[PDB]
């Protein structure tokens, strides 16, 4: 679903304030959609500039991961992050064709 | 309403439509003249591919606007 | 209307070529325009880099008056700037007149850039694009093309970040109240109040 | 093999494909190899690389190559200057012999898959990312090690600096579109090939 | 004083006028000239729209200007 | 359409055709006038291969165009 | 206060071997002014490159937040380090109008 | 004698080989108004082409052409003094009172030949790391050149210390500073090789 | 022509495609006493803005033209020798005595092209980290590069080795003197993907 | 000591101020010599809203040195 | 289905070879159709040795896919 | 078997919510196949950053080393965690050639 | 001695794999030619990652420092571990 | 074949060699016509030396290509 | 060996002398020629203010250079 | 075997010396042909000082390697 997806997250850029409680490496194990590439990009920002410099690199580098979103959720309430993760999902469930 | 597509070798092609059109309604209608059936034809608006089922509409074209036409690969 | 559409916009970058150069970011626009030959794509490509941007989209408001191209390329220059993360440019350049600025908002646009640039040395030493562009994606005032941008122009110092982001925030629309709210969201309070001077 | 001589061959050749190689033709790398070019001319097609960008100065790269007397197999210094600059699809359109140019539906067919680019590069712009397509790129043989060194000098300027200036770097090599489809698949972007081709 | 207004049919108009004017002025008189209403008009210097109330003094107008004019049509 | 193709040796060819006229018609009608048989030509405008099947049309070719014809 | 806040500022840096014993991950804690990403990213700094490595940034980053003194200082003595804070009182309201 | 702009514009074309060297182009530009904005941002990206010590000569030769609005002359020596390259606003002064002496100025001629002699130890002996903090401590490094040099580090140490190389050689005094910035870290190695004591 | 500026000059346009593969300028513009100081700043800007070869041919043609004091031909060599660049150093020497066999340049060029098609399987199963360690020790690795290595590790262990191999490629005898330090670390099994026995 | 008072609009005032006057006798020196009300002023000197309270010697303002007057609402 | 075999040397081999097959199968035609003995062959694709026994699906490798050929020595 | 190991890598990448469970410090004197620099890597990312956080870097380590499935279920199962280690196993064997 | 020094690093970096046993941890607080900020920055690279990748940094951050070898050598045997630490002293005094 | 070879000085000898023959037989023939030894050669071919014992077709020199010669001096 | 001391007035100087000549030779030549006492100028050379005990030579001042003088 | 001497005025020295030549007999050398005692005399070969007691060889300098000569009260 190239479109869909691609609004949802369009969705968390115009919503991030939400996604601030998002642990980067307690959430990068349970994205498998991340290339090894990727997740070990990601773990060197966030040892490097902190947690919060990272969330944008994540979102951002999830949103061309074919099938993000599926993942995505699963990982924010596999974070304990239930009400997160339903609001996100909401965006998508309801905006599919 | 008076929409231009380009085809790919330049004979640029005005059509008359209207902006709620489904897709299809304007792919319809270079058969009509030209005759690319509508799984050949791939519109392409401002560097996003034009999928199908949606309308004209839901694209956002306004009128005298371009359309480029790609042929399927 | 009476008259073509073509002219209608060639007419309307004569008026406001000294308006848009300041609100066109020409370096993402290049990429909608298709009219344009690459070796001219590439010239303007190579005048972002030698002579900065607001030299580029003089060359690019030159190079489109001069020379004819195919119909229908006003739409693509306009849905360009409209999507390329320039609106206030798109406001200008449509040949329908509809929906450019009331004279009182590009009056006091204009005196904010104009403030800004005075107190950017200000801005320059207590910003930290660091923490601001984040913000600056949910207010939509930045693109993920500015933003990437940015970052990489940080990376050669803060401040060469903030120099950047002066630029491009400056393009956006309504930039001033909503950079006001990006500043005031962000901890940097401090800055407002010797920005909006109350 | 021939009917004539190798020199009017060559300039009649640079004056029938003068408006195809020039797209195919990356001058910079290449007047490393052209020994024949004074040093003062290479500095003049130089300046206009950083002036007018890369497809004036191979115009002008052209032009003084067929407005002024060189010294005697200077044809084949450019040729083998394009072969192992790694652009041999403008070769193809400089050798005095014919069967190496391409079939006219294979240059027609990459005159569409160039244009298909230029039309669908805002999406690719925004979807690709060269710190992972460049170096499965390589891998693949449509970057040379010197279009790498500038790509990754365009990435320092953001993303969409390295992505605006690979597919500018790949649309001159041989088979690149074919070739160019893989490197998106072997790589995450496997949605761009969809929105690339339709399929 | 006088200042040059150029128009979309490309014929300029010349005027004969002094900076202490108001825009009012400026686009009233235009009127009995051109008979495009003064709502009608939407004035243009330098790239920068002219408020109505203001004068032509406000903006650094000098002498044989070029104005912009732009009509809602 | 009247042509001016231009060959190696320099002078130049004259040819009255149509844009609905396909290359192998102008091709073919070199030969009455050439004798260069329609294997050996392969004509190019402005640097593109001029494909047999398709017409000039297809590729701009209008009054007064330049075609290069490299033999072999 | 938007100038004697900008002096003392430069007092710590003209002043700064004095301020070596401030230990970062000690100090975070008392500074509320410090936004959830700065001490995410300072934390980070600290982590990666040490303690006096980061004194500087923690430094350059509280001079941009609102009120920064005020809390520096209370910061500053609740670390037991008052021989160090009110040295900068002394300089802060030693230069108030 | 004259107005301001006049000999100013004089003690550019006096001292043009001097202030070039001397005159950090990037941050100035924010303090200089009076320049349009499409020629702030030519020169910042000759900065970022060409070099600094380019675009400082593409800096001092559009300001000596155009004429700008009366007491920019001012400006431009506020902006040399703050954004932290004070020496170049001793040159470039038209009160030309804190000029240095002529011994002064030839004696960080040939200090600054010796340390681009001795640039390879430098850059192979020294630590950006532990050198930063003793700078600004010192002042001979600004916020803005710490930013940098720090950020310059990040691709490196070497790299880091021909950044700060290149901005101690333009502040005042720097190799009597640098000396003592360097004697009170820890690098008293490199003072002895530096110095030749 | 026999002198041995106009030597050296000739030698280049020979190895002009060669020699720009081989020299890290970044590092080299320490030692280059003679260029002008502009000169050298805009190598170092150059690249940054259009990478490393168009600096290496900026450097290249500003030494070629522009008469020096002589024997700079060999101070310019000792630069390349001893900035982790010596392969270079073998190609600019004009006397010629120490150039490689034209087995080497041969072998040494197809072993470069066999990392480039496999350096995925090395950046998937190399890890700089455990590695730079070991590279300094067989001395393939200066100072300079395996702070940059490690500087640009800081950004993704992936990008790390896509510094180091970048690096050696440099080195005199690499590819023999890699698997040496692949084979004396744990990577026993790249060193069987490079070479298949 | 001269200084010169710099607005948006353009125009330059030169002021005959001491040193160390402070800012709101500055202000006030606006007043009588443009007519500018003492609150709405905003002087900015050096990229630095310069703040009521102090003098201009604390802010080291030489001798015809610029200052930008900007207006508030 | 086509693939490419492009050797160090620049020759580019196609290869006809249906998905199912082993890599053997693929080593065994390379020699059939150029000439070299499979114990020579190393097979190169996404940066990545092939082994022996697993078929080319296994891999993800696609039509006009290209492999690379490199000597063992 | 170069090739059936690394998708067993990412088989534990897709389904890293089971491995939980496996402690780092109780399980690395049962991996012979780690350098002694990367146990010190390890140890060290426990200590620091809890447990969780380093079993993606003893997975992202572990698959580097040769023949490391092998080992890792005889470790595996060698901390009585037998019910996951078999599943690697089955993963492992049920892909050989 | 800024070359008998100089020598013996390079001699250490030649042979590094020697120095292994050297606990990053357990040398430092013999090595006073180190400074605080040194310390600091040995010591959180000895925490973040691991000892072995910390001993690099260490020499190389040792070099810098005056008289480091004659402190290092007298470090090296007062951490019980002298087979190195003899070896070090015979590059050092070997080459004044 | 006929290639050209480059020297210092800056004269091109022209050489009518066969693609057979190998780089001994064309350093051979630059003797012929110059005198340089053999093994003071070393022929370059578009940044690239060439093997004593390859011959020309292995480095792909066709007629009229171009070398460069450069002679080991001291 | 002819030197030429610009002035801020615009009009520049003629001034024969040799490099053997100290500054303040040079200096009387410019109190000579012109009235400005030799303490109250200070010649510069390409942006290298001439030390009053050097001379011409040191800097390397050569046939028709271009020193600048600046009063005060 | 030849040497050069920089000075910092830009005068190249030309020395005739061996690689087992200690710094102490060179700084002689140069002290013999302009008159700088060795004690004001500091060498500076490849960016690096020239230490006193040690040997050309120690830090390879060969035919026509450059030294430069900067002088130290």
């Amino acid at each position: 679903m190239p479109f869909a997806e691609d609004k949802t997250y369009k969705y968390i850029c115009r919503n991030f304030s939400n996604f601030c409680n998002v642990k980067v490496v307690k959430i990068l194990p349970y994205l498998p959609c991340l290339t090894a590439r990727d997740q070990d990009r990601l773990r060197a920002t966030c040892t490097l500039s902190g947690n919060r410099d990272t969330l944008w690199h994540l979102f951002n580098t999830l949103q061309r991961r074919p099938g993000w979103v599926e993942y995505f959720i699963a990982a924010l309430r596999g974070c304990k992050l239930v009400d997160l993760a339903d609001e996100v999902a909401s965006v998508y469930q309801s905006y599919q064709p | 309403m008076q929409i231009f597509v380009k085809t790919l070798t330049g004979k640029t092609i005005t059509l008359e439509v209207e902006p709620s059109d489904t897709i299809e309604n304007v792919k319809a209608k270079i058969q009509d003249k030209e005759g690319i059936p509508p799984d050949q034809q791939r519109l392409i608006f401002a560097g996003k591919q034009l999928e199908d089922g949606r309308t004209l509409s839901d694209y956002n074209i306004q009128k005298e606007s371009t359309l480029h036409l790609v042929l399927r690969l | 209307n009476g008259y073509s559409t073509d002219e209608n916009f060639r007419y309307l970058i004569s008026c406001f070529r000294a308006r848009v150069k300041m609100y066109i970011q020409v370096e993402p626009v290049l990429d909608y325009l298709t009219f344009l030959p690459a070796e001219v794509k590439e010239q303007i490509q190579r005048t972002v880099a030698t002579s900065g941007n607001m030299q580029a989209v003089e060359l690019l408001l030159s190079t489109l008056e001069k020379g004819v191209w195919h119909l229908g390329w006003t739409r693509e220059f306009v849905e360009a700037l409209r999507r390329t993360g320039s609106p206030l440019a798109a406001r200008y350049m449509n040949p329908e007149l509809t929906d450019l600025p009331s004279p009182s908002f590009e009056n006091a646009h204009d005196e904010y850039l104009q403030l800004l640039n005075l107190l950017q040395p200000t801005l320059v030493d207590k910003l930290l694009v660091r923490d601001v562009l984040d913000k600056c994606m949910e207010e939509e005032l930045l693109t993920i093309e500015d933003r990437n941008r940015i970052a990489a122009a940080e990376n050669n110092g803060n401040e060469s970040g903030v120099r950047e982001l002066l630029k491009r925030i400056v393009q956006k629309e309504n930039w001033f109240s909503a950079f006001l709210n990006v500043l005031r969201q962000t901890g940097n309070n401090e800055l407002v109040q010797e920005l909006t001077g109350s």
